[PDB]
RNA sequence: GUCUACGGCCAUACCACCCUGAACGCGCCCGAUCUCGUCUGAUCUCGGAAGCUAAGCAGGGUCGGGCCUGGUUAGUACUUGGAUGGGAGACCGCCUGGGAAUACCGGGUGCUGUAGGCUU
RNA sequence: ACGGACCAAGGAGUCUAACACGUGCGCGAGUCGGGGGCUACGAAAGCCGCCGUGGCGCAAUGAAGGUGAAGGCCGGCGGCG
RNA sequence: AGUAGCUGGUUCCCUCCAAAGUUUCCCUCAGGAUAGCUGGCGCUCUCCGCAGUUUUAUCCGGUAAAGCGAAUGAUUAGAGG
RNA sequence: UGGAAUGCGAGUGCCUAGUGGGCCACUUUUGGUAAGCAGAACUGGCGCUGCGGGAUGAACCGAACGCCGGGUUAAGGCGCC
RNA sequence: GCCGUCGCUGGCAGUCGGCAGAGCGAGAAAGAGAGUGGCGCGGACGCUACGCCGCGACGAGUAGGAGGGCCGCUGCGGUG
RNA sequence: ACAGAAACCUCCCGUGGAGCAGAAGGGCAAAAGCUCGCUUGAUCUUGAUUUUCAGUACGAAUACAGACCGUGAAAGCGGG
């Protein structure tokens, strides 16, 4: 049941990520911000929860 | 915002920055990490993290 | 006094503004467009469905008698699976009363 | 910001009658708390359907509510309705029915008791059934107006049987045209 | 401003292919459909009476009429803020058995099937399809060469 | 790429996916330079894709480790054979330095390229990291090092802290 | 094994040349009174059976042409989305994904349905 | 680009007829006296039914002459076969 | 108070929703009618359905590329007959 | 076992103003030597829209707005202004 | 934190008082049900239901639309 | 033979490189071309449908249906 238990999640609001964004706009692989940073999502939920 | 990433990011219920939610991967989702991939920031959270 | 020609530019957003519909899917679709002669024949075949009536009661009865010779004929751990029975607001009430008057 | 749209934030449904007689938004209280109070979807039906205006209530004929409470089964049952109970003076026998209705038609008021039917309102239904159990919902043709007539396709397309608006209908009056195949064309 | 002409634009989609002309088969006319039968379109040039117009070209659509040489179906057309169901007189020669409710129907019929066994046997199968799950984990086994070793290239102005 | 930090050096093997027809294929192992194991095994596949037939989604990585440094406490001679891109061709190149680990040469190699060639961390590909002998060097700036009583003074003794005594008295003091 | 009639997909079946075809057939062939048709019984139609696999036809062959299918070409060309990347631009690199086409080098060269024969 | 020195007052989607839809009200297969008549505010209000003529609604269709809105089973008789 | 598809004005607050310069026709191109987009009033149900989305099957297409020892057309050079 | 995933209450009916001069940008793109030029395609904007940055600015980067306190950011920055 | 809109088609007539017994937030469709046999006289507020109360989400706007004004002007029938 | 670059006859090769009234494109080889035989489906009449589209007309076109017909041994084809 986990459909049913993410859809009885309400999407979780995060602050801004104290300390700040590397660069929005460029890929993580680049030098940047978006895309997938498997590992490391913990470092940015730590700064941004 | 793209009207093919507007969709997704809302079939994400990612309807504002900073939102967060949790997605189990298969091909069909990781498709869709794709497509709206410049404008999310996902990984894998630890159990600490949940 | 050149004016702009044509341009498709905000229309593809104007069909969103409304979303593009498909077409209402209803069950028994007209008959309209079928060729004369087979609608014809399929109108004298409602118009004499009824004449063996009759006749198709005395199957459906028969078949339904039948049906009675024919159904007549065939006729994860101990520890979290005793708490959730404990657990249960009917089917634990008894294992609750024999722990109630546990402490007597 | 959130990117919702609120096209369709304001649920454009009856909150309450438009009309300000008292008789009507004293019964309009009543089905209020039994609509809450109770978990009968029956007060509710009839609270929504008292909000609603004239043309949404329509009339009942006395016949088609002979030929709604003939069908089987639905004896010794009380015929509720919402709008009125106009006459049928199409109709030559008349059986016992206990009825509940807004308004009842000084001529189907004769009919009805000497037939020996009662005539109830709607607070005596709501004091002798208030789950309104035992009840036969009804609701009068709302295609009956002849506005449904002129709605559709618009006249003048190919197979949309829409009556028009003009002034008289006549030989010389929309006729010529866009309907003989002769003179242009028809649909 | 273009030409409203019936066949503008089909000097390629209405051509045979290549090596591909002359007499069209007979499979084509000794196949049968039946209302229901889901129908994809495929303009051929070769026979010109009954062509579908270039517009239907591609799309699928239900029979719900059948005639000596055609068929009569219903493809949606988007026409430019919404999608009308539209009933065509294609012939047969621009048709084929789409083979897409194919492929539901032979596994409708197997999950009959596999819902009627496993009935007997009180165990629970499973008949939804699943996406293509994240690969599990498995040992690679490096039996004994090591890992052959890449480097990139220099380059070379081979122009 | 975009060289963060300092470099680690990972160590990554990858194999393509099986299939009916190659039951088993063969693992690859390369030497990635690069931030964090993220942007490795994304250059880990840039590079088996310049060379293989093999692509991302038609493979896998499998294992993808931190390789430290055997002597950290040596000084060496690391040479590099560069692979860049000008704003008008591409040239190999090979330069010399003196570091103790090998990340620690490249990120002076990528800082390098930068300084004299404005060389973006995503021209520059780097094809051969090597330890070299002191007697087979060949830059003198790298040569002049290998002298065994070196000896030099500092002579220009810059200020800094420039603004702590920010007011001050005395002038200061550049001789040592 | 194989042939005849009618076929299915229509070159792995097509094109050129060469070699071998038992038996039944399939053919060539022999005639023109009758059916039919012509300048012409060549073709077509008709009545035949002395002759023969010569040819068609069947099978095989060719460092065969073609066709079919693979590899290399090539993660190349091209390409979806991305950056306050580079360049004065012309264009180019990179992240995220998809991904070709020659030349060149290999393999294959008709499967098959119903009915009826021969191979007793 | 055009109007505008300053202040006061005045100043621009009105009324009638028709139509359509929506809405409230009364009566409801009916409905309405609007024209006419009878009985200070009142030129109002009330009343008339043998004043409902007439309008609209209750039937459509055809250019018209005209026509004008479920049926079924049962026997018994004649006819075809 | 002639008409004006043309110019200029068009008067108090708050709350809520919110565009178009696009299609077809017009002695139409400084304007209309029409479809679209918008708002208002609702109603029928819920308390199966739908989607500017992907996945898996399945069709469609002649652009990017590529080709000219492949058809059409253009086109350089030798060599062997 | 309601037969892929994720998300979300949908369906329907009248009446309807304003609009029917557009412009810019990424990418593709036609005429032209080109143009803050003329003309198309997809998406996003300005128009109808403030705010932080780009000294300045319709359209660029971030980001869209009820009125406030604390904290943290984006894009941009940190000699002085 | 405060204001407002939307939604819950949410809750409240139960103020059921010496003719009394003060409840329906709790994970699990349904009765704090009936019968049938083994002293001191006491208890805040509410409820213009067109009213009151509780929960979340939301809040730009020209042309245009709609609503609400215990916003304002002048006269008329009532009423203070 | 006269006969020539080019008359007429004959064999062979010939995927269409010809022709199919016109512009181009598509399609066409016991044919859609060429030559003969018989003809008038280029006739009468209902509605449906497509193309432009508002999904209105006109024009054109596609599938039938009812008649009458032509052709051919027929299967069929034909209402330009
Ligand atoms: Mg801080
Ligand atoms: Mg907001
Ligand atoms: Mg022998
Ligand atoms: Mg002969
Ligand atoms: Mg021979
Ligand atoms: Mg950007
Ligand atoms: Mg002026
Ligand atoms: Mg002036
Ligand atoms: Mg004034
Ligand atoms: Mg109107
Ligand atoms: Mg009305
Ligand atoms: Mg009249
Ligand atoms: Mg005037
Ligand atoms: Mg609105
Ligand atoms: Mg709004
Ligand atoms: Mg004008
Ligand atoms: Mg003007
Ligand atoms: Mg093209
Ligand atoms: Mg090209
Ligand atoms: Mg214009
Ligand atoms: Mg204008
Ligand atoms: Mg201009
Ligand atoms: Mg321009
Ligand atoms: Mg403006
Ligand atoms: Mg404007
Ligand atoms: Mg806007
Ligand atoms: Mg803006
Ligand atoms: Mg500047
Ligand atoms: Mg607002
Ligand atoms: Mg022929
Ligand atoms: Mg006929």
């Amino acid at each position: 049941h986990f459909k049913e238990a993410n859809n009885f999640l309400w999407p979780f609001k995060l602050s801004s990520p104290r300390g700040g964004m590397k660069k929005k706009t460029t890929h993580f692989v680049e030098g940047g911000d978006a895309g997938n940073r498997e590992d490391q999502i913990n470092r940015l939920i730590r700064r941004m929860n | 915002v793209s009207p093919k990433v507007r969709k997704v990011l809302q079939l994400l219920r990612l309807r504002q920055i900073f939102n967060g939610t949790f997605v189990k991967l298969n091909k069909a989702s990781i498709n869709m990490l794709r497509i709206v991939e410049p404008y999310i920031a996902w990984g894998y959270p630890n159990l600490k993290s949940v | 006094a050149k004016s702009k020609n044509h341009t498709t530019h905000n229309q593809s957003r104007k069909w969103h503004r409304n979303g593009i519909k498909k077409p209402r899917s209803q069950r028994y679709e007209s008959l309209k467009g079928v060729d004369p002669k087979f609608l014809r024949n399929m109108r004298f075949a409602k118009k004499h469905n009824k004449k063996g009536l009759k006749k198709m009661q005395a199957n459906n009865a028969k078949a339904m008698a039948a049906r009675a010779e024919a159904i007549k004929a065939l006729v994860v751990s101990r520890k979290l699976h005793r708490l959730a029975y404990i657990a249960h607001p009917k089917l634990g009430r008894r294992a609750r009363a024999r722990i109630a008057r546990g402490l007597r | 910001g959130v990117d919702i749209r609120h096209n369709k934030d304001r649920k454009v449904r009856r909150k309450e009658p438009k009309s300000q007689d008292i008789y009507l938004r004293l019964l309009v209280k009543l089905y209020r708390f039994l609509a809450r109070r109770t978990n009968s979807t029956f007060n509710q039906v009839v609270l929504k359907r008292l909000f609603m205006s004239r043309t949404n209530r329509p009339p009942l004929s006395l016949s088609r509510m002979i030929r709604k409470m003939k069908l089987p089964g639905r004896e010794n049952k009380t015929a509720v309705v919402v709008g009125t109970v106009t006459d049928d003076v199409r109709v030559q026998e008349v059986p016992k029915l206990k009825v509940c209705a807004l308004r009842v038609t000084s001529r189907a008021r004769s009919r009805i008791l000497k037939a020996g039917g009662k005539i109830l309102t709607f607070d005596q239904l709501a004091l002798d059934s208030p789950k309104g159990r035992g009840t036969v919902l009804l609701s009068g043709p709302r295609k009956g107006r002849e506005v449904y007539r002129h709605f559709g396709k618009a006249p003048g397309t190919p197979h949309s049987h829409t009556k028009p608006y003009v002034r008289s209908k006549g030989r010389k009056f929309e006729r010529a045209r866009g309907r003989r195949a002769s003179r242009g064309y028809k649909n | 401003t273009n030409t409203k002409g019936k066949r503008r634009g089909t000097r390629y989609m209405f051509s045979r292919p290549f090596r591909k002309h002359g007499v069209v088969p007979l499979a084509t006319y000794m196949r049968i459909y039946k209302k229901g039968d889901i129908v994809d379109i495929k303009g051929m040039g070769t026979v010109q009476k009954g062509m579908p117009h270039k517009c239907y070209h591609g799309k699928t659509g239900r029979v719900y009429n059948v005639t000596q040489h055609a068929v009569g179906i219903v493809v949606n057309k988007q026409v430019k803020g919404k999608i009308l169901a539209k009933r065509i007189n294609v012939r047969i020669e621009h048709i084929k058995h789409s083979k897409s409710r194919d492929s539901f129907l032979k596994r409708v019929k197997e999950n009959d099937q596999k819902k009627k066994e496993a009935k007997e046997k009180g165990t629970w199968v499973q008949l939804k399809r699943q996406p293509a799950p994240p690969r599990e984990a498995h040992f690679v086994r490096t039996n004994g060469k090591e890992p052959e070793l890449l480097e990139p290239i220099p380059y070379e102005f081979m122009a | 790429m975009k060289a963060s930090g300092t470099l680690r050096e990972y160590k990554v093997v990858g194999r393509c996916l099986p299939t009916p027809k190659c039951r088993t294929p063969p693992l690859y192992r390369m030497r990635i330079f690069a931030p964090n194991h993220v942007v490795a095994k994304s250059r880990f596949w840039y590079f088996v894709s310049q060379l293989k037939k093999m692509k991302k989604s038609s493979g896998e990585i499998v294992y993808c480790g931190q390789v430290f440094e055997k002597s950290p406490l040596r000084v060496k001679n690391f040479g590099i054979w560069l692979r860049y891109d000008s704003r008008s061709g591409t040239h190999n190149m090979y330069r010399e330095y003196r570091d103790l680990t090998t990340a620690g040469a490249v990120t002076q190699c990528y800082r390098d390229m930068g300084a004299r060639h404005r060389a973006r961390a995503h021209s520059i590909q780097i094809m051969k990291v090597e330890e070299i002998a002191a007697s087979k060097c060949r830059r003198p700036a790298v040569k002049q090092f290998h002298d065994s009583k070196i000896k030099f003074p500092l002579p220009h003794r810059v200020l800094r802290r420039q603004h702590k005594p920010r007011f001050t008295t005395k002038r200061p003091n550049t001789f040592f």
